[PDB]
């Protein structure tokens, strides 16, 4: 699997 | 679960240098990437324990991250700019090996890489 959803800083 | 030791940031046997290109890599290139809204996943080694990615360090045997690069530059760890540029390229390559197109981490890496390449296109002289 992957790292999932990432929000910008 | 365990992370590996991080990449070294100092080595008392490794000759050190400051070059105008290395100075640019810290004060222009790294600075601009570090402040970008997409920088945060790349500011420290991948924490495969916290992310529950038990295969990460099975697949990625040459890890790299901008926290490591920042420290190497601040320590004058490198002899030349190409060593540092290789570390950036390793960081991006690892991301593209482990993750899939369209994953958020990949979109973030792609934008950072474009910015990196724009800045290194204008490396100064000595």
């Amino acid at each position: 699997p992957g790292k999932g959803v990432k929000s910008p800083g | 679960s365990m992370n590996p030791p991080p990449p070294e940031t100092s080595n008392p046997n490794k000759p050190k240098r400051q070059t105008n290109q290395l100075q640019y890599l810290l004060r222009v290139v790294l600075k601009t990437l570090w402040k970008h809204q997409f920088a945060w996943p790349f500011q420290q080694p991948v924490d495969a324990v916290k992310l529950n990615l038990p295969d990460y360090y099975k697949i990625i045997k040459t890890p790299m991250d901008m926290g490591t690069i920042k420290k190497r530059l601040e320590n004058n760890y490198y002899w030349n700019a190409q060593e540092c540029i290789q570390d950036f390229n390793t960081m991006f390559t690892n991301c593209y090996i482990y993750n899939k197109p369209g994953d958020d981490i990949v979109l973030m890496a792609e934008a950072l890489e474009k910015l990196f390449l724009q800045k290194i296109n204008e490396l100064p002289t000595e």
